[PDB]
């Protein structure tokens, strides 16, 4: 199933992004490092999502341009 | 908000917002990949032309319908057709509109469940409902009783209804429809010399069938007349010239409806499956069904069918009952008009399959109370 | 108006639009950084019992999961949107492209060579 | 088009006298007193360039407005500086497209001419409202009162 | 950098940088060794004059074309011609320029593979691409459909194209072209007393054909008129005096195109191979091909051919279709203009056969995806 394939692939990516958060055995400094890793990952995802938002705004405006030209080309 | 009354059909997809008189966009449901190589660079050649675009470039495509007989045989192509219908022919995102699909009676369950799963996962509609294609055609006539013969292009089915109570044991579904008539016409045209083989030329034969064929009131007399005089031979101009002349192929193509032995089918014609569907009903509602016989669907648009069918049923039925055949001029879109009326009702507003309900019971919700 | 002032206006508008677009992009980047720094909150819990440390580990693991789910969904949506945009661009071109074939001229060789070929012996200054 | 007019209007009377004397010396012995399309084409053939008569007619129609087929003093200088095309490639398509898309600050797909007014105020060249009016007439091909994206391409087509 | 759009052809080599309007250097493709002894010492006599130099010393040479019918029969001479074209007519070393050769349809593979091997090993170009001579002529017309009849000097081929998708099963390649017309004219001139035999005098007969011959609108009427009046006899001055008078040889030489039985060829004329090429196409794109018939190539420059061909096709075709024949004034260089346009495209910039690709797969790379 192509839709099944999409759902399965997205869930696979979801699973992959789930790193092994098995770390209590670490000491204080290592766990602080891991927390910073998570924090930096979150901030980078924030940057990625902001880029997605601005690119979506651009895509919507360009689709408006496209529809304008379509109407012009009656 | 407003509801989207889509109607997949088989041969023409008809869609439009609920509450209007006619579907907004009507276009053939064909998806055709190009088949030749292609030498011009940068021409912007796509990989699949769907809908009405592939009826203009059909010279270099291989059109293939994604719906064979009511059932859907190629789910990817059907998804493509739906995506086109939503985004380019109506230009309304499905995230903000309920949908009302239509389905033939006695179809496989898996088809309906996959349809609802697609509508809820890919297009992500708020709520969708699936309705039987004959009840809508009964809505459009403004009746509440009557036995409706909905001879589409994929499958011909005959659902009797009384006082709003459908009779599930009297549905007679027959798989002869417009497509088989097109194939039979394409097969009998070879008796004069015209050979149509390519899947693109099936469209030309369909146009010939639509514009020229008619149903004879009496078959033997017409066969005798066409074999002596020449008052029937009507000519038609192909898409390139070389006019053709159709003789007694005119009324022999749609005669297959009343004698399915022509294409080798065993069953009885549409004139006798209606009488059989009536006789399975109870003895006290047969008069009302006799008086309110309804025609619908595209294939019942042949000039002169509402008289041939009435003559046949009057021959079969008891002499006292009155036989009346309702044939509205808006036959082709009758199902969609009925769908619009049903979606516009206030009493119906709580029958939709809401998305949270689907999340709790899975796609098998459609067979449950929300039918 | 005189074409010289017209070209001057054209290049002036080019410069104005370019500088304004650049300034607006830089401002958007600054606002992006500011707001993203506002959205993600730095933490400081070093030296604590590892129970709370791992509680933060799990909380931020789940948080990463949520942000990844959201961002990847949005990214897939935006990729689909850009694909559709390209489709519509191709559609518009195939509707009304065709004649968009450019022309390049090289027979008009540099005017010095043309003047030489014209003059010859008297090609001393021109 | 008027690009050569702009280029020579940047230039001064030095080019005027230069091309006048060049006409005096090279077109010496002529009976017309100007340069004709066929005249310049035959000159190109004499030097070794091979223009076509259809190209000759096209270029003379481009340079000659009155239909005379010869060159006015300003037209003569425009044609003389025309034969060589030093400046090409006309800015960049994508960057200017982005500039125009952000020009529609309202982002409605339409250009408010007040935005044009403010941008011109930024430009600040000695210009009257009728000058920008004529510029828009040059640009607003469909006369919709705004700047269409395709017309934005057209009026900036090849503009350095 | 800029691309070199070379076009080998057969009879005239046309070359020039991509992006211009006309080829930079056009010169006959003949290589002629001297045949007499030579007594002056130190005159600086070379061993082979190629190109336009051998059309001025042709009195003491034996000119021989290195390309017979599209195919190349003498590879050393062709290499010499290419070397001359690159170094003396354009003066650009090939080490810094992509090349775009052109090749007739349905040619032997070995010819194309040897061509690419030469271009990559001897001249050592960065990247070369081989294109079919008809698609370019379709580029130059600014169309995207149409059936192009490219009657060169070596071979006449007729490639139909629709919407950018070439139809490989409908290419009709015929080997009658300008060279056979030159030979037939040289053979019918003997009926008045003028005998041209030497390979140098073939050039004189070619000049006669170019300057005097024309295609008759109706053949029998012209044959009758030229046999009664004397309004057709046009005279021509040989390279030494002794003017000659051509009578009804004027329209009999190019008539061979429409009746290849004159030179003993069996096949049908260029007026009927186009109709056959159309009829092999699908039934739905025949109207567009009828309306967009394109002429190209040198030999289609005869005065009055665009009317004779239209009359013939209108006679053959169905009466309803409109027959239009596109005959641009820049017919001779149409293929090269199209080649320049194609090489100037941005979308095409990644289709070149890069040298590292050739090093990995050998000369047989040309038949692969990089066509
Ligand atoms: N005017 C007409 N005359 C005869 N046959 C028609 C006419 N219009 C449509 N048909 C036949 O009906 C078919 C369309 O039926 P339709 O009702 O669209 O099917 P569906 O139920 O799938 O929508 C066509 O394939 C054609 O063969
Ligand atoms: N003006 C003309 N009139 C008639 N025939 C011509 C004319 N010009 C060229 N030809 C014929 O066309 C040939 C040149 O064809 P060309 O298009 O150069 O072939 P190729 O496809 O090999 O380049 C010459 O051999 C000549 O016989
Ligand atoms: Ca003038
Ligand atoms: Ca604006
Ligand atoms: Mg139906
Ligand atoms: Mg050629």
């Amino acid at each position: 199933g192509k839709r099944q394939t999409e759902r399965e692939k997205k869930k696979k990516i979801l699973a992959e992004r789930r790193k092994a958060l098995a770390i209590d055995h670490l000491n204080e400094d290592q766990l602080r490092e891991k927390a910073k890793e998570l924090w930096q990952s979150i901030h980078n995802l924030e940057a990625e999502k902001f880029d997605l938002q601005e690119k979506f705004k651009q895509q919507k405006y360009e689709i408006n341009v496209l529809r304008n030209r379509i109407n012009d080309n009656q | 908000t407003t509801a989207l009354v889509c109607d997949n059909g088989s041969g023409l997809v008809k869609a439009g917002f609920a509450g209007d008189d006619a579907p907004r966009a009507v276009f053939p449901s064909i998806v055709g990949r190009p088949r030749h190589q292609g030498v011009m660079v940068g021409m912007g050649q796509k990989d699949s032309y769907v809908g009405d675009e592939a009826q203009s470039k059909r010279g270099i495509l291989t059109l293939k319908y994604p719906i064979e007989h009511g059932i859907i045989t190629n789910w990817d192509d059907m998804e493509k057709i739906w995506h086109h219908t939503f985004y380019n022919e109506l230009r309304v995102a499905p995230e903000e509109h309920p949908t009302l699909l239509t389905e033939a009676p006695l179809n496989p369950k898996a088809n309906r469940e996959k349809m609802t799963q697609i509508m809820f996962e890919t297009f992500n509609v708020p709520a969708m409902y699936v309705a039987i294609q004959a009840v809508l055609s009964l809505y459009a006539s403004g009746r509440t009783t009557g036995i409706v013969l909905d001879s589409g292009d994929g499958v011909t089915h005959n659902v009797p209804i009384y006082e709003g109570y459908a009779l599930p044991h009297a549905i007679m579904r027959l798989d002869l429809a417009g497509r088989d008539l097109t194939d039979y016409l394409m097969k009998i045209l070879t008796e004069r010399g015209y050979s149509f083989v390519t899947t693109a030329e099936r469209e030309i034969v369909r146009d010939i069938k639509e514009k020229l064929c008619y149903v004879a009131l009496d078959f033997e007399n017409e066969m005798a007349t066409a074999a002596s005089s020449s008052s029937l031979e009507k000519s038609y101009e192909l898409p390139d010239g070389q006019v053709i002349t159709i003789g007694n192929e005119r009324f022999r193509c749609p005669e297959t409806l009343f004698q399915p032995s022509f294409i080798g089918m065993e069953s009885a014609g549409i004139h006798e499956t209606t009488y059989n569907s009536i006789m399975k009903c109870d003895i006290d509602i047969r008069k009302d069904l006799y008086a309110n016989n309804v025609l619908s669907g595209g294939t019942t648009m042949y000039p002169g069918i509402a008289d041939r069918m009435q003559k046949e049923i009057t021959a079969l039925a008891p002499s006292t009952m009155k036989i009346k055949i309702i044939a509205p001029p808006e036959r082709k879109y009758s199902v969609w008009i009925g769908g619009s009326i049903l979606a516009s009702l206030s009493t119906f507003q709580q029958m939709w399959i809401s998305k949270q309900e689907y999340d709790e019971a899975g796609p098998s919700i459609v067979h449950r109370k929300c039918f | 108006i005189s074409a010289s002032r017209k070209l001057q206006l054209k290049t002036l508008m080019l410069q104005i639009a370019k500088q304004e677009m650049e300034r607006e992009a830089e401002e958007r980047r600054g606002e992006k950084g500011r707001v993203l720094r506002t959205r993600c909150q730095p933490l400081e819990l070093d030296g604590l019992g590892f129970e709370e440390l791992q509680d933060l580990c799990r909380q931020l693991h789940a948080r990463v999961d949520k942000v990844d789910e959201e961002r990847y969904d949005v990214e897939a949506k935006v990729t689909k949107n850009i694909t559709e945009i390209a489709d519509l661009t191709q559609k518009i071109y195939d509707l009304r492209g065709k004649f968009k074939r450019p022309t390049l001229r090289r027979v008009r060789i540099s005017a010095d060579a043309m003047m030489q070929a014209l003059l010859g012996t008297r090609a001393k200054e021109s | 088009d008027d690009i050569y007019k702009a280029a020579v209007e940047q230039l001064t009377e030095e080019q005027k006298n230069e091309f006048k004397a060049a006409f005096d010396i090279f077109v010496l012995g002529a009976e017309d007193g100007c340069i004709s399309t066929k005249e310049l084409g035959k000159v190109m053939r004499m030097l070794g360039q091979n223009p076509t008569p259809e190209e000759l007619q096209e270029m003379i129609d481009e340079v000659d407005e009155d239909g005379s087929g010869t060159v006015d003093f300003d037209e003569f200088l425009v044609m003389m500086v025309r034969c060589m095309k030093d400046d090409s490639k006309g800015k960049s398509e994508e960057e200017l497209s982005d500039l125009f898309r952000m020009f529609d600050k309202n982002a409605d797909g339409y250009i408010d001419l007040d935005e044009l007014k403010m941008m011109l105020q930024a430009t600040g060249e000695t210009i009257t409202e009728d000058d920008i009016e004529e510029l828009m007439k040059d640009g607003d091909k469909n006369n919709d009162g705004r700047i269409d994206y395709d017309e934005f391409l057209e009026f900036m087509k090849g503009v350095e």
